[PDB]
């Protein structure tokens, strides 16, 4: 009905705006603040790029074309297609720099400090990231575009073979939830009484949101594809828990300024700064 | 015997020097200013912010020409800056790190600086060579140097906590006078106009107003509670004021010898780092611990303003000699230039 | 806009710029040390292990190079200065064990050992060192045994209950000072027993320091 | 002390290379800029080339851009000038001239002894060639400029050079009113706009010989035809 | 006799301080308030210039 449909627009225009702003302000805390030159700055300032368009693009477009019915046009459907699914996995590839970043600074504290990484090194790691991100799902919607019958919806054309999607799905979600599940336990590891004690139940509660929270907002919709491809369900009508698992993958953009740049100490003091 | 009898001489003059003050104690400054206007409000907004200092910032002073100032911070670095232009014209690199200090002499051809060294450093700016060189370095202090203000190229006078004030030959590198008196450490001192005096404050809560020439202390002014931090002539040199940990400005008179007027406010709880005034002197501007430059009526002892650009303590400022600006220096390792707009 | 000289002005401050944010960054990647301890109490020996005003010592183990601070020679007002040290990595104090049963030279009815508790405390709960970690030493080990079969540690610990045993002896003393710290989970206490003949004294900060360090990328990063 | 030696100038044959070097001693090297000014014989002053503190920025005049090529070697302490198709156009002496810019230096403060060469835009203008004078009296010399060399930030980048028979030039006069270090108090520069006139009051013996006025205000850097002092 | 020593010194002291000519604080504030009034219009930071005067615009 028209009447659901004007307030799930502006439900799906607020946690874009969200998007938008909590991103942004991970962006100016870095172009404002010079004393967030650190490796990790960097790493925090390429996930907010990525999570920052989610909202500006990949959001904006879904609203009318979903909701509204307007037919996207065969350029902007595979515009749309790429741009989304680069700048979702470019956010996956980020936490496992951020979380690769985090191990290496106390797996070998002394050569993490000592170290002089220049920018040159920097920006290598963060091309490298939309680099890899682009190759797991870029060539293939491009290459599988002609796959799709006129007039399916806008969805990437090898959803009908499972397999294909197996194999994104392990290089994109499952291979880095188990590095980024093996950088965390090193991270628990790197301790080694009421207070000791409690600080350890504190580090690991920490950790485990921040896994949890990565795994939650991703599992659902690429077990959900694999499977629905498998019975051979990919293409044609959508049932609620279906969009419920698609919108928990852009959810991912939303918290992710909130858990890793928030909770920087550095980023705290660019925040009130600015602000105050 | 002797000794209980001499100590209790020294009350007694005490006490003859209290009534004295009593008596010469006619008016108050409150009540001979109350007739005249207030200030207003005082708005300044920062003209120029200097960044580069990588750690906290203890001392700034500017040139004589107004344009020119030099900033010491603990990252080891004396910085000259170009304050029209925001322009770094120099870096001195210091052997050490710990500096408390640093004085722009009036010809612009040296700065000098020194901290927990014990030692005051000489920088000559103007050689062949194209870069600053140490020109002296004046040991003789057993404490950290606090201050130290060039009078020529030649006489630079330094105070420590050690106790002492000294008077340095910097051609011979000999402390030519040594100014003692002071029971705790001395913080900072004040140059008079004419150059021929300077008031000294300690950790002993009191000002002690002394002759360069002759090398004695002619005066001393107690009613602080707390240590004093920082101290600054009135720009006739007839009076100075004071800034003390007690959260408390003093305007003493040399003539009078005593306190005119202080400078304090009940949300203020936090210890003064440095304190100058306007170029007519009707401003009494003070750095705070609060991170804040409160900007002080001197005449009426009112809040004029607020200097707030700094987020952490404002440890140093000044005002140029055209009275054109402002420079606040700050352990959050900038340095902030404010004037007016009309 | 600018002039030809205003433009080579610039050019010069901003190679001013680029050498200060160099220096910076060296300066960030060394360990600054403060050295603290009462006279007598073996500092300066530690000094020689490690290899007017104050003194810095330069050494440098296992690719990480250390700045000891020794500020023992100021005698000047110690709360005017001890702000400067704010933001070191960790403070090493040094204590004197076989002091226990001496007697202050200057107040003459001070115990030794309970002058540098005062001390120890003051710094510990000082302000500007909340979230700094210390490292202490408790030196003269070999001397403290000599001592504790003369003099036992009722002199200096009326309120003892423990027996007269080496082992004992030296145990109770630390936990003495880790009793001091006030700030328990801000900030830990390191305690290590050195000797004039032991070796192992640069290792016991090394890995210190980097425990340390260790924990300040954590508490960064906001996990702790 | 402060030392610049040219080397590198000789006879050359037309369209050849030649490669002139400036040796820095006895100051800080990098922190200069550093110009390469000619001189044709019996001819004013020309400059050639800039290259600034840290080699970020090189200018050329356009009469050698395209065929000359100025360089430095800061650990050296060596500046370079690699020098293509020669012509008959290029017979000058070449001068290795160093210039450091903050607020308040002295720009072309030092100049080196030369090299010379012999090969096989703002106009200042300085009518008066000679002027014929007499020891303890006052003389007047004076510039025109084809556009006004007062900034807007205040500077008039004006200078004033003087080269004594047989010596290289010394700086006199900087900004048209800032005497030079090492230079007596008598020599005093005055100016308004576009005119400009250099007093020299109780002229001297060393005083004679010709002066020049050179601007500052933009690239390319270019001399007054030069006013001959003689006895 | 380090206390007997330093005691003449501080009276010895205390004795010149004392015998200063002393002006009443009507006719020093009075002083310090002309000083004031004297210079108010030469001093930029109480009374701001115009932007075109201003070197920090
Ligand atoms: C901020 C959060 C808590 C509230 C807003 C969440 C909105 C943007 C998301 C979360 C779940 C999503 C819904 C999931 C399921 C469906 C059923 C489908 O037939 C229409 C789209 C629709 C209705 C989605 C609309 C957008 C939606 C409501
Ligand atoms: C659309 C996808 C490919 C992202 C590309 C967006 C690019 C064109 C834009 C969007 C955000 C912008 C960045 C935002 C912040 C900064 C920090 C600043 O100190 C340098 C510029 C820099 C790095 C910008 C570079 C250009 C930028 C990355
Ligand atoms: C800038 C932030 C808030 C993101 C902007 C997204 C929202 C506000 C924008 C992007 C897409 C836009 C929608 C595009 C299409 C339509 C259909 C039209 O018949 C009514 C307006 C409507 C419904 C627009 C409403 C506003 C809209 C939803
Ligand atoms: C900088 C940020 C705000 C840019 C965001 C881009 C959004 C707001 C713009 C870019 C493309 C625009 C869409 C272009 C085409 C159409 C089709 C039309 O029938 C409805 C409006 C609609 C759907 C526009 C909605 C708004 C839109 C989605
Ligand atoms: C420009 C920023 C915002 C997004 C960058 C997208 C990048 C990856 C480029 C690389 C390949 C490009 C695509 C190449 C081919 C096509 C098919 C055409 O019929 C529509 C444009 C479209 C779909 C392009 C869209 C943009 C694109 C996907
Ligand atoms: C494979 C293709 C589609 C990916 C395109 C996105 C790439 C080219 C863009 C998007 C985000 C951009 C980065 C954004 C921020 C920075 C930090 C800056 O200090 C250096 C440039 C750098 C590192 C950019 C490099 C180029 C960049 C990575
Ligand atoms: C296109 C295919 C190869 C992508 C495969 C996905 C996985 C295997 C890739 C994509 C992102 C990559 C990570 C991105 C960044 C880093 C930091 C680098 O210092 C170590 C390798 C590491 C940790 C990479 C490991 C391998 C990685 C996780
Ligand atoms: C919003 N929900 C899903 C998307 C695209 C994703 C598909 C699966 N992983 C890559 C990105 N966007």
């Amino acid at each position: 009905s028209l009447s659901t449909r004007v307030t799930l627009a502006f439900f799906m225009s607020l946690v874009a705006f969200a998007i938008m702003l909590g991103n942004a302000l991970v962006i100016l805390a870095f172009v404002v603040d010079k004393n967030l030159r650190h490796r990790s700055s960097y790493f925090f300032l390429n996930l907010a790029i990525s999570d920052f368009f989610v909202g500006v693009i990949s959001i904006p477009l879904y609203i009318p074309h979903t909701l509204f019915e307007w037919d996207f046009g065969k350029e902007i459907c595979v515009f749309w297609l790429t741009t989304d699914y680069l700048l979702c996995t470019a956010s996956v590839y980020n936490i496992v720099l951020i979380s690769y970043d985090r191990y290496l600074s106390v797996s070998n504290a002394v050569s993490y400090r000592t170290q002089h990484t220049g920018v040159l090194k920097i920006v290598t790691l963060m091309v490298a990231v939309w680099v890899l991100a682009f190759l797991v799902n870029g060539p293939m919607i491009l290459v599988s575009e002609s796959w799709k019958d006129e007039g399916s919806e806008c969805e990437p054309g090898f959803f009908s073979e499972w397999y294909i999607l197996a194999i994104t799905s392990f290089l994109e979600f499952v291979i880095p939830v188990i590095l980024v599940a093996y950088f965390n336990m090193n991270i628990y590891w790197s301790l080694w009484e009421h207070v000791e004690l409690l600080r350890a139940r504190r580090l690991a509660k920490s950790l485990a949101i921040l896994l949890g929270v990565f795994a939650v907002c991703w599992a659902p919709y690429s077990l959900f594809t694999i499977v629905l491809s498998f019975y051979s369900s990919a293409t044609g009508p959508k049932s609620v828990w279906y969009r419920i698992a698609f919108w928990l993958q852009w959810f991912n953009s939303f918290v992710n300024p909130l858990l890793y740049p928030l909770c920087h100490k550095r980023f705290q003091k660019a925040f009130l700064k600015i602000f105050c | 015997s002797e000794l209980d009898q001499l100590r209790q001489e020294a009350e007694q003059l005490k006490n003859q020097i209290r009534d004295a003050r009593k008596a010469c104690a006619d008016a108050t400054l409150s009540q001979i200013t109350n007739n005249i206007d207030p200030v207003g409000r005082i708005q300044m907004r920062t003209r120029r912010t200097l960044r580069g200092h990588l750690a906290k910032i203890y001392a700034m002073h500017w040139g004589t020409d107004s344009r020119l100032l030099v900033s010491a911070s603990q990252d080891g670095k004396l910085i000259i800056w170009d304050s029209y232009t925001t322009n770094k014209v120099h870096a001195i690199p210091l052997r050490s790190s710990w500096v408390m200090t640093c004085a722009y002499a009036p010809s612009g051809n040296y700065v000098a600086c020194g901290g927990l060294d014990n030692i005051c450093s000489i920088y000559n700016l103007k050689t062949r060579e194209g870069n600053v060189r140490v020109s002296r370095e004046l040991a003789g202090h057993t404490g950290y140097l606090s201050c130290c203000r060039f009078l020529d190229d030649n006489q630079i006078v330094t105070s420590s906590g050690d106790t002492t004030c000294a008077l340095w030959d910097i051609e011979t590198g000999q402390q030519t006078t040594t100014f003692t008196g002071h029971t705790g450490d001395v913080m900072s001192l004040s140059l008079a106009p004419d150059t021929r005096l300077f008031v000294s404050g300690a950790c002993d809560a009191s000002a002690k107003l002394w002759d360069v020439r002759e090398g004695m202390c002619r005066q001393t002014f107690t009613g602080h509670e707390s240590d004093i931090n920082a101290i600054c002539f009135f720009p006739n040199g007839n009076a100075f004021a004071t800034g003390s940990d007690d959260a408390t400005c003093r305007l003493f008179d040399l003539r009078a010898d005593q306190e005119l007027m202080t400078y304090s406010h009940d949300n203020i709880i936090c210890g003064i780092t440095s304190v100058s005034f306007s170029k007519s002197g009707r401003l009494l501007l003070a750095g705070y611990d609060d991170f804040n430059c409160n900007v002080w009526d001197a005449l009426k002892a009112d809040r004029a303003g607020v200097l707030a650009g700094h987020d952490n303590r404002v440890s140093c400022l000044g005002v140029t000699d055209d009275g054109m600006a402002v420079a606040t220096g700050s352990w959050d390792s900038f340095l902030k230039i404010w004037n007016g707009s009309s | 806009t600018l002039s030809a000289e205003d433009k080579a002005a610039v050019e010069r401050s901003k190679m001013i710029d680029r050498n200060l944010r160099e220096d910076g960054e060296k300066a960030a990647r060394e360990v600054k040390l403060l050295l603290l301890g009462a006279g007598e109490s073996g500092k300066n020996t530690i000094v020689k292990q490690m290899k007017t005003g104050i003194v810095e010592t330069h050494f440098t183990f296992k690719d990480l190079h250390f700045k000891m601070f020794d500020v023992g020679a100021q005698r000047s007002e110690r709360k005017k200065w001890i702000h400067c040290f704010e933001g070191v990595t960790a403070i090493i104090f040094c204590v004197a064990l076989s002091d226990y049963d001496l007697v202050l030279a200057e107040d003459e009815e001070m115990n030794r050992m309970h002058a540098s508790m005062k001390l120890f405390d003051s710094i510990c709960n000082n302000k500007w060192f909340t979230d700094t970690s210390i490292i202490l030493f408790l030196n003269k080990k070999d001397l403290f045994e000599e001592k504790i079969k003369k003099s036992p540690l009722t002199i200096c610990y009326p309120e003892y209950a423990g027996s007269n045993t080496y082992e004992e002896a030296a145990a109770y003393i630390q936990c003495q000072f880790e009793d001091l710290n006030k700030r328990k989970d801000t900030k830990e206490i390191y305690t290590h027993f050195t000797c004039s003949t032991d070796t192992k004294n640069v290792q016991f900060v090394f890995d210190a320091v980097t425990d340390v360090i260790i924990k300040n990328n954590l508490k960064d990063c906001g996990l702790f | 002390d402060v030392q610049l030696v040219e080397s590198g100038g000789g006879l050359v044959q037309p369209g050849g290379s030649r490669k002139l070097s400036c040796s820095a001693s006895g100051f800080a090297f990098s922190s200069f800029g550093m110009h390469w000014v000619r001189q044709a014989p019996e001819k004013g002053l020309e400059w050639v080339a800039y290259i600034s503190s840290g080699s970020g920025t090189i200018y050329y005049a356009d009469t050698v851009k395209g065929r000359f090529t100025i360089s430095r070697d800061d650990p050296k302490n060596t500046l370079f000038l690699q020098m293509t198709s020669l012509r008959s156009e290029d017979t000058a002496m070449y001068y290795c001239v160093r210039s450091i810019y903050y607020y308040g230096s002295s720009p072309f403060d030092f100049w080196g002894q030369g090299t010379t060469l012999t090969v096989s835009d703002i106009v200042m203008t300085q009518a008066t060639s000679s002027v014929p004078v007499t020891p303890g009296e006052s003389v007047s010399i004076s510039c025109r400029s084809s556009k006004s060399l007062l900034h807007s930030n205040g500077n008039t980048y004006l200078y004033w050079f003087l080269q004594r028979p047989g010596q290289s030039p010394q700086l006199l006069i900087y900004r048209m009113s800032n005497l030079a270090s090492g230079v007596p108090d008598r020599f005093s520069g005055s100016g308004s706009g576009t005119a400009f006139t250099l007093t020299i009051s109780r002229l001297e013996a060393e005083d004679v010989g010709v002066y020049y006025c050179m601007q500052h205000l933009e690239y390319p850097l270019t001399f007054g035809a030069g006013t001959k002092l003689e006895l | 006799t380090a206390s007997i020593a330093q005691a003449r010194k501080l009276v010895e002291q205390l004795k010149m301080e004392a015998n200063i000519d002393r002006i009443k604080v009507s006719k020093a504030a009075a002083d310090l308030m002309a000083y004031c009034e004297a210079h108010a219009k030469e001093d930029p930071l109480l009374t701001p210039v115009p932007a075109s005067e201003n070197p920090f615009r």
